[PDB]
Parts: C-alpha cells; structure tokens; sequence
C-alpha cells in the first residue's frame, strides 16, 4: 500500500513525503502559503485553512494578547474566552481589580477586563 | 461567574516522514 | 478669555503601555501591570493640554506629557490607541470601548483646538 497525497490527489512514490493534519502528501505539496517553504519537519500553523510557517505566522497572523498587547506564540498554550485570549501568565490573565491570577480560578469577564468576584466587578463600577 | 481553561497553541509539527541511512 | 490652572477634560480607564524597541515587546509604563484612569488636562490660561495617568490600585503616575500641537494619534485597533515622541512609541489598552470612544473625541477636540 502506497500512502495517497491528499493535495493532488495521486500517490506518494518517492520514500520520504509529509504527514500533516491526518494526511499524507508529496513533499512539495504541504507548503507555507505565504512563503512556500516545504512544511516537512518545520513547525507550522493553520490559519483560513491553509498552513503557514512559524515565521509567517509571528509576522502577519497575529493573536495578540488582551492583556500585554504582545503576540501569543502558537506553540504555548494561552486563556481564550469569546473572541479574546492571555498568555497563560500571571502578568496577562489576572484581576483588573485585586491583581489575584486567574488561570484556572472562577473569573468575570466585562468586555476585555476580567474579574476574580462579583464584588471586585462592583468596584470598578 | 465562569471557569479559565487553558487552550493548546495551534502549532503542530509537519512529520517529515523519512528513512534512516545505512 | 480664561484660567490660571488646569482641569480634567475626560477621564478613561487605560492600561497604559510602552514600546520597547530593544526587546520588540510591550510593556507596562512604570514597570508595573494594572489599569490606570487617563486623564486629559486643559490649561485654558495657556492653552496647554496634557495627559496624566495614575494607576488604580496605586496612584503610582506612570504617564505625564504635554500634547504636541503636532501629535499624530493612531487608533491601531478598536481598544488599543498609540503615539510616538522622540524617543519613544506609548499605548492604552482601553477598558471598553467606550473608554476608547471617550478618550479619542477628547483627543481629537485637543488637537483641533491646537490648531484652529
Ligand atoms: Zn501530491
Ligand atoms: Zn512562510
Ligand atoms: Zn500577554
Ligand atoms: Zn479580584
Ligand atoms: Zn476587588
């Protein structure tokens, strides 16, 4: 059993290919849309569906974190809710009131400020 | 009031799917 | 026509941040996370206005600067709003954006009457 390439939709002949996104292809044909470098090996990231290398992906695919304003490596884990996200860091994803971390505690979200407790929401007003 | 839950980044490896050399 | 001391024009809640060039990075102005209350003063004595930020927790001042007749004020995003001087690029991280909303109004009626 040959391994089909599921960009062109041929088999793999040769004896090295890629596997990537539960698939199989020809080396050539899983490539950074942006800058065409060959993915095989490499970190990379899918964004509108096409994958992007690590290094598209820093210079124009963004997250940005809500707390810091500085981007958000695709390779660390971050704290999404809705459409915003925070470095899993205690200087990102903390009480706007009391400073208390909030990765994994009870929080309160008010647009892009974030809340350990009611009370500390009802300061702030 | 709600739950914080860590995501994993998108990144994943491409596998470079290749023998080893005599 | 005016007065010989300054008053808060706006008021807005702001994480007010800095450019770090040689790290290429975003930091808290002050070297200190947290969310300010961003005031903008106007001095109708000598028409000067400038923008002064306390922190919340703290009232550690972490921003104070007269505002250029000149500023070019960019609105990056939706919430988040930076400028340059000589030597150096500054941010707010706005709470809403409605703080957002405020404090650009408030910043382009100083402007206006900076030039008028
Ligand atoms: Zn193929
Ligand atoms: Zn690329
Ligand atoms: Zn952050
Ligand atoms: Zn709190
Ligand atoms: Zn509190």
């Amino acid at each position: 059993e040959k391994p089909r390439c599921a960009g062109c939709d041929e088999l793999i002949f040769s004896n090295e290919y890629t596997q990537a996104e539960n698939q199989n292809w020809h080396l050539k044909h899983f490539c950074c849309f942006d800058c065409d470098s060959i993915l095989a090996g490499e970190i990379y990231v899918m964004v509108n569906d096409k994958p992007v290398c690590k290094p598209c992906y820093v210079k124009n695919h963004a997250v940005v974190c809500q707390g810091c304003h500085n981007a958000i490596d695709p390779e660390v884990q971050r704290v999404t809710y809705n459409n915003f996200s925070w470095h899993a860091s205690t200087e990102c994803f903390l009480c706007s009131c009391c400073s208390k971390c909030l990765i994994g505690q009870k929080f309160m979200p008010v647009e892009g400020m974030v809340f350990c407790s009611v009370e500390c929401k009802k300061r702030m007003s | 009031l709600q739950t914080a839950s860590l995501r994993d980044g998108p990144a994943k490896r491409a596998v470079w799917v290749r023998h080893t050399s005599s | 026509a005016a007065r010989m001391s300054e008053q808060s024009i706006c008021q807005a809640r702001a994480a007010v941040m800095v450019y770090d060039d040689a790290n290429k990075k975003w930091v808290p102005a002050g070297g200190s996370t947290g969310f300010s209350r961003v005031h903008i003063y106007h001095h109708t004595g000598n028409n000067t206005f400038r923008v002064v930020g306390r922190k919340i927790q703290d009232h550690q001042v972490v921003i104070n600067c007269a505002i250029p007749k000149g500023l070019k004020y960019n609105q990056a995003t939706q919430t988040f709003h930076q400028w340059r001087d000589a030597r150096q690029v500054y941010g707010l991280n706005f709470g809403s954006k409605e703080d957002a909303n405020v404090f650009a109004s408030a910043m382009m009626h100083a402007l206006e009457v900076l030039n008028s």
